[PDB]
């Protein structure tokens, strides 16, 4: 079929400077790209990192050298390891995946605060 | 799809190795649903045609380079891209096992590889050949009673041309061009090779020389093959010759003869030479009413150098004489020969092919063509000891063939652009370093190509009135292609 | 009387499938100084150890006829390797020698065969005389480049070359044998080959005639003094052997037969072997180009044994001997069963100075050697003890 | 689905100029190359004319170099032919087709290829006494 994926998009929202686990829920057929986005007050959403199912992972210039991204295709689960108190900046985090022709599935996100 | 196998010979980039029972493959282009866009990337570190997707935002408040797209200008239309075939390529392809022969043909024409459109067929005895011959050689026979074809023409070229059309899904066109004349026709043997038929038009010499073309076409069209166009002469000036003789030849005997023949749908180009003399060369021929009823276009050469200005000659001709198409006959390699003949896996030679195809398309020129297809490791078999470089190299003892970085630089332009798509128009906001061109498909979808030649990353954003904004970033030493679909 | 080729008999049981094994060995030579040979210099060579193989054979396509006075069949042989015996692994050893296909394609142009194509190709692609390859590729097969280019125009030319090509699991040809019911003397005698009574390569009528038996079986009764004719397939002629001395081995007596010294000599009746006229090359060498289809090949005994001194005095590195270079066959007088045997041969090539072609350089005329081989059979205790009861 | 309406076929008094009309809908005519075709029973398939939308062209069959005249109208999205002289034998069905290239029957690699043509329509036939 042209599209064979339900909405799904359940986003686990761990708190603090810990590992965030984004997982896919439902029935899917094929997957091409999934990543994370960050949005801050009086600003627009931004790309931090992403992984192609069979390829390489890119990074952002300001963020590179501070974090890391891990993924597992057996359970379709991505763990974004956040270093303990290393990120001074705080904002709203979203999980994005262009599962499936292919269509975007924006999902509800979480928030956190890392102030002085 | 199947991935590629790299190998390094000691240069900046790497090459891919293909042997019997293995090769690399692609997939047909894909258009995602509304709201998303797709991107194909290539670079120097080792990525080859990597595919990714993303969303289109709604409003953007950031400041930086913004490329505004205006779909209300129409400009020109595109014809196609192709290559040329000689004796050396036909000899170097056929000396391989049959599966290796099939893989090479499937790499160039079928949808699993890039798409090609045009082929060029020299009349007889090009430079890349073992010997020298002509179709007629019996002295003192004004009527061409004896006209024959050699063992090479009927066993090394026709079979391959026949096999090429079976693995294609797009129309294929053909071309022709002459080189020289038989010895007895030449009134004076001034020098070796090119000479001069002394006399004036209208004598028996020129009438006899003007019956070569009809005979060649009617002899070649017995194997279910038909052509599309023809050219007067290659390299008209013997370096050591008047824009005044051509006008009278074309006017008196060549033109009238072709129309009377059963072939009347074959066009006629005008010049096959450099561009430095372009503005003057036309003003002698086109102003003549007698010789202006036959020409149907102009062909020009490119020598892989940009020192000569392009606005004084190429950009000025279109003002005086509109409705006359332009065509790039051959991207003639300079062949300075001072450097090494062949270097395997060099990135620098890749940039010059792309910068020319992006410069040419900006000045109303449509079409492009190469020289060769395959060559041996040292350099092609040549009669005067001159050597050049080609996209794919073939080694016989180990039964293996190799690709090069220029392959993908040509495939970026060739694969995604069909025949019959216009140029709409793009406007920048600040002076930049990048190069870009915008075209719209016949259906209404869009395509954008971006090229960079520095060592610094740049951020960029493209705004479309219909759908919204899209943002990205471009690293150094890389080339990108963006596709998206309009409602 | 008991010795007959009738079915359901002991003789048919053996002839049908042999009960003993055979082995083969190969030795090669290595060039020491290639550059000096192009100018004035004498060549220098070295030798490399053995490479043992084991073979198996069976007769097939059997059929009876002529009221039990005739039979016909064919034989297929397979070869296998043996690591512990050999000196080294064949796949990772290198040997440097001459270039044979270039010389072959040069000879055809002289006899007016495809004169233009051969001459044109040799200029566009340049070639060299001394090459390096491996033992496996040289012995069994590999792919050339000039033959690949000539294959395009003439589709009857194979693009592969090898000393022993397509010789694994392959038969030679048909044969016809006489049962011997009519008379005892005519036992296992070759009579008809490929519907031909005699060969046609030689000029004299008496020279081209098949003689003797194959060489694996002999007539039941042997005598002190006699001449035994044989027909070998590697050569293109027929030979004979004479009686040398008695011998005793494993408690059994036997007679030893040795090759003569007048087989190859510059004497009368040796002219038919010189082509295309009486003029011959020398004594101790044979021209077999015809049997090899255009390739210049010369055959002789190992280390130029039993020949003139001029051959020995050209190439250095060559020292002959008698004990290691000879041929002997042991025969049992009562029944005619072979107990011990050894064959030896050599392959040589001829070089000269050509004018039009530049690759030759300035090299004096001589004869070059390439390789030599060995064949052998020995008896075991079980067969001897079982035979002693009936012998 | 695109409607290829053929009209104007019929018999007229001798001494007149016949005119055919092909009408199309459901698509933009400026990006389609339409070409008339002609066939007769028990005969090899033949062509009469072809016009390219991208750039003006007037490809013609050898039988009549100029007798015929092609025209188009973007306002009504309709193409027309113009008949000058009646050949004794002009009895055959005339079809209005489409193309994915610019006049492939007259400017391609193989002699008289007819694979690309699709979205064919009904045919109209007129008879002239020979
Ligand atoms: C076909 O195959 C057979 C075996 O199946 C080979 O026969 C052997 O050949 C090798 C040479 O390749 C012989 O090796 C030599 O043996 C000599 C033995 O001599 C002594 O023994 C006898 C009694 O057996 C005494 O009468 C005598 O006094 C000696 O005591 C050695 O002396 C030789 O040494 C010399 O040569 C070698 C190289 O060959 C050098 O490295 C030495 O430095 C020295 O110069 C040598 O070892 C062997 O003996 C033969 N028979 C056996 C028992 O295997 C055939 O040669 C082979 N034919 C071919 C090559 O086509
Ligand atoms: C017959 O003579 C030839 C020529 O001498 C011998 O071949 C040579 O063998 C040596 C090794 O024994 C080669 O040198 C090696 O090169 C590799 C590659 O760099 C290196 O890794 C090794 O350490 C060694 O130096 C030599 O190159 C080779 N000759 C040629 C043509 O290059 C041959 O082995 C002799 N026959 C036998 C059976 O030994
Ligand atoms: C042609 O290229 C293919 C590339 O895959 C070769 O296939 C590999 O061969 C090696 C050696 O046998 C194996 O170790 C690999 O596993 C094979 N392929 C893979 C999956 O990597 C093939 O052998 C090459 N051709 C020849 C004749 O060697
Ligand atoms: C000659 O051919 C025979 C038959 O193919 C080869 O013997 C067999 O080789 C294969 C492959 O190694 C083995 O699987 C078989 O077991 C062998 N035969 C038997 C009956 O065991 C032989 O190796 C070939 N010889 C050479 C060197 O080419
Ligand atoms: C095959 O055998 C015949 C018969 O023995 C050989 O013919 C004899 O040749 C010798 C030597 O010239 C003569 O002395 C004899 O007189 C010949 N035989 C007869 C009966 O006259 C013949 O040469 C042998 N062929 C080969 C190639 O060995
Ligand atoms: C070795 O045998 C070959 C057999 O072909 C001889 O080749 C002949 O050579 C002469 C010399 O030009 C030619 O005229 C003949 O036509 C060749 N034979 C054939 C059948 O073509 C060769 O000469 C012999 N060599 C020696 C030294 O005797
Ligand atoms: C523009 O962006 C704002 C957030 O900055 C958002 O609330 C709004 O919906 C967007 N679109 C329009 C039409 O204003
Ligand atoms: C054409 O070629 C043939 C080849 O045999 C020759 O006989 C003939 O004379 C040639 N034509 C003329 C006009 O000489
Ligand atoms: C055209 O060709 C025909 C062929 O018979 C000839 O009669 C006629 O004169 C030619 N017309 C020209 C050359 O103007
Ligand atoms: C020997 O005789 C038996 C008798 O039936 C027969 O089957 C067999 O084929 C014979 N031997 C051969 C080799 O044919
Ligand atoms: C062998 O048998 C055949 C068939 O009966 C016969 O023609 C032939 O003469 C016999 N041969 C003898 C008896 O020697
Ligand atoms: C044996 O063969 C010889 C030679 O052909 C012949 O003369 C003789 O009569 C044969 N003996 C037989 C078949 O009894
Ligand atoms: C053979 O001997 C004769 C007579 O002595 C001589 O003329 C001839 O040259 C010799 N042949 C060889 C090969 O030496």
């Amino acid at each position: 079929q042209v599209q064979l994926v339900e909405s799904g998009g359940g986003l686990v929202q761990p708190g603090g400077s810990l590992r965030l686990s984004c997982a896919a829920s439902g029935s899917i057929f094929s997957i091409n790209t999934m990543g994370w986005y960050r949005q801050a007050p009086g600003k627009e959403r931004e790309m931090v990192a992403y992984i192609i199912t069979f390829g390489s992972t890119n990074y952002a210039d300001s963020v590179k050298g501070r974090f890391t991204i891990s993924g597992d295709n057996a359970n379709n689960t991505m763990w974004l390891q956040m270093n303990s108190l290393k990120p001074e900046d705080t904002a709203v985090y979203y999980c994005y995946a262009a599962i499936r022709t292919y269509t975007s599935y924006w999902g509800q996100g979480t928030q956190v605060t890392v102030p002085p | 799809a199947r991935p590629c196998i790299p190998k390094s010979f000691g240069y900046s980039s790497v090459v891919c190795v293909c042997n019997a029972t293995y090769c690399d493959s692609f997939d047909p282009p894909t258009f995602p649903a509304l709201g998303t866009f797709s991107r194909y990337e290539s670079t120097r570190s080792g990525r080859r045609m990597e595919l990714s997707m993303g969303p289109i935002q709604a409003n953007h408040t950031g400041t930086g380079l913004l490329l505004t797209l205006q779909p209300e200008q129409k400009f020109q239309k595109v014809k196609g891209f192709g290559g040329a075939m000689t004796d050396a390529a036909a000899l170097n392809i056929l000396a391989l096992s049959p599966p290796a022969q099939n893989l090479l043909l499937k790499s160039y024409f079928s949808e699993e590889g890039i798409g090609y459109n045009i082929i060029r067929v020299p009349m007889a005895s090009c430079d890349f050949s073992i010997r020298t011959y002509t179709y007629a050689d019996t002295p003192d026979d004004f009527q061409l009673h004896n006209f024959s074809l050699p063992e090479e023409d009927t066993k090394l070229k026709i079979p391959l041309i026949h096999r090429a059309l079976q693995l294609a899904q797009r129309p294929v066109s053909l071309l022709a061009s002459p080189w020289t004349s038989p010895t007895w026709l030449k009134t004076n043997g001034a020098v070796n090779g090119k000479g001069s038929l002394k006399g004036q038009p209208g004598d028996i010499y020129h009438q006899t020389w003007a019956r070569y073309f009809v005979k060649f076409l009617d002899a070649y069209a017995e194997h279910k093959l038909q052509f599309w166009a023809v050219t007067a002469e290659n390299e008209p000036s013997a370096g050591l010759f008047t824009p005044e003789h051509q006008r009278d030849f074309i006017a008196r005997d060549l033109g009238p003869t072709l129309a009377n023949s059963t072939h009347h749908n074959v066009r006629l180009l005008m010049l096959d030479d450099q561009r430095l003399l372009l503005p003057h060369w036309a003003k002698v021929v086109l102003t003549d009413p007698e010789a202006a009823k036959y020409v149907h276009g102009i062909a020009v050469h490119w020598y892989l150098d940009f020192l000569a200005p392009a606005k004084a000659t190429l950009g000025e001709t279109h003002r005086l004489f509109p409705n006359t198409m332009l065509f790039a006959s051959e991207a003639c390699v300079g062949s300075k020969f001072w450097e090494q003949s062949v270097r395997l896996g060099s990135w620098d030679r890749g940039m010059q092919y792309s910068h020319s195809i992006i410069t040419n398309l900006l000045y109303h020129v449509v079409g492009w063509t190469d020289w060769n297809l395959a060559l041996n490791p040292e350099g092609g078999p040549n009669w005067v000891r001159n050597f050049v470089d080609s996209p794919i190299i073939v080694d016989i003892t180990k039964d293996t063939f190799y690709k090069q970085p220029m392959f993908y630089h040509l495939g970026h332009f060739s694969k995604f652009i069909p025949e019959g798509s216009q140029r709409v128009g793009l406007v920048a906001s600040q002076k930049n370093d990048l190069d870009a061109v915008a075209l719209m498909h016949p259906d209404g979808s869009a395509v954008v190509v971006v090229l960079n030649r520095s060592s610094k990353d740049v951020p960029l954003t493209i705004k479309d009135p219909a759908v919204g904004f899209l943002e990205t970033i471009s690293p150094g030493y890389s080339i990108h292609t963006y596709l998206w679909r309009r409602q | 009387k008991k010795i007959v080729l009738r079915n359901g008999t002991e003789a048919f049981d053996s002839w049908e499938k042999p009960p003993l094994p055979v082995y083969t060995q190969f030795y090669f030579f290595n060039v020491t100084n290639p550059e000096e040979i192009l100018r004035g210099e004498t060549p220098r060579v070295e030798e490399v150890g053995p490479y043992t193989y084991r073979e198996l054979r069976n007769k097939a396509n059997i059929q009876f006829g002529d009221n039990g006075t005739t039979i016909s069949a064919v034989s297929n042989k397979a070869y296998v390797f043996e690591r512990d015996q050999s000196v080294g692994d064949p796949k990772i050893d290198l040997i440097r020698t001459l270039n044979i296909p270039v010389l072959t394609v040069i000879e055809w142009s002289q006899v007016h065969f495809l004169r233009e194509i051969i001459e044109a190709m040799l200029k566009a692609y340049q070639q060299k005389l001394f090459v390096t390859h491996t033992v496996d590729e040289l012995l069994w097969g590999y792919k050339d480049e000039i033959l690949s280019l000539i294959h395009v125009f003439r589709p009857d030319i194979s693009p592969y070359f090898g000393l022993f090509y397509e010789k694994n699991g392959t038969n030679d040809g048909d044969y016809v044998f006489l049962t011997g019911e009519d008379s005892y003397l005519n036992f296992t005698k070759i009579v008809e080959w490929n519907g031909k009574t005699s060969l046609d390569w030689w000029i004299t009528d008496k020279c081209n005639m098949i003689n003797g038996t194959d060489g694996d079986s002999f007539h039941p009764l042997i005598t002190k003094d006699e001449v035994l004719y044989v027909f070998p397939s590697d050569f293109c002629r027929s030979v004979y052997i004479t009686f040398s001395d008695y011998e005793s081995v494993q408690g059994l007596p036997a007679f030893r037969y040795k090759v003569p010294a007048e087989i190859l000599a510059n004497t009368s009746d040796n002219a038919g072997f010189c082509i295309p006229e009486g003029n011959c090359l020398g004594s101790g060498v044979l021209n077999v180009s015809i049997c090899k289809n255009g390739a210049p090949i010369i055959m002789s005994f190992p280390h130029f044994y039993q020949a003139d001194e001029r051959f020995v005095s050209a190439i250095e590195g060559m020292h002959p001997n008698q004990e290691d270079h000879e041929t002997f066959v042991d025969i049992n007088p009562l029944t005619g069963i072979i107990l011990k045997a050894a064959k030896r041969f050599q392959i040589n090539i001829y070089v000269k100075k050509l004018d039009d072609f530049v690759e030759t350089g300035d090299i004096r005329t001589m004869v070059f050697p390439v390789m030599y081989l060995n064949e052998s059979v020995h008896i075991d205790k079980e067969t001897a003890s079982r035979l002693k009861s009936m012998i | 689905q695109v409607q290829l309406v053929e009209s104007g076929g019929g018999l007229v008094q001798p001494g007149g100029s016949l005119r055919l009309s092909c009408a199309a809908s459901g698509f933009t005519l400026d990006y389609y190359a339409i070409g008339w075709f002609r066939q007769a029973p028990g005969k090899e398939r033949e062509g009469v004319s072809c016009i390219s939308s991208s750039d003006g062209s007037t490809y013609y069959a050898d039988s009549a170099k100029g007798r015929f005249t092609i025209s188009r109208d973007n306002a009504k999205n309709t193409v027309y032919l113009q008949m000058n002289s009646l050949k004794p034998e002009d009895t055959a069905v005339y079809y209005c087709a489409t193309d994915r290239g610019q006049c492939t029957y007259y400017s391609s690699g193989y002699y008289r290829d007819l694979r690309w043509y699709d979205y064919w329509g009904q045919g109209t036939q007129v008879t002239v006494p020979p």
